[PDB]
């Protein structure tokens, strides 16, 4: 069986807090 | 390992300390003391290094 991983799998790449920003 | 072996072939004990720098809370700190906290005034702060 197979399925579609729509948008899941994003995890905090760093242990530093951020706010209201678009980080690459 | 024989006691008469050359120093190059003599046994050496090695210990490697590995630590990752500031990105999260910490549990191993130095002997530095602490001080009270003051707000609403320009101060020199040192929070966990």
């Amino acid at each position: 069986a197979y399925t579609n991983s729509f948008t899941r799998g994003v995890y905090y790449p760093d242990k530093v807090f951020r706010s209201s920003v678009l980080h690459s | 390992f024989q006691p008469t072996n050359g120093v190059g072939y003599q046994p050496y004990r090695v210990v490697v300390l590995s630590f990752e720098l500031l990105h999260a809370p910490a549990t191993v700190c130095g002997p530095k003391k602490s001080t009270n906290l003051v707000k609403n005034k320009c101060v020199n702060f040192n929070f966990n290094g």
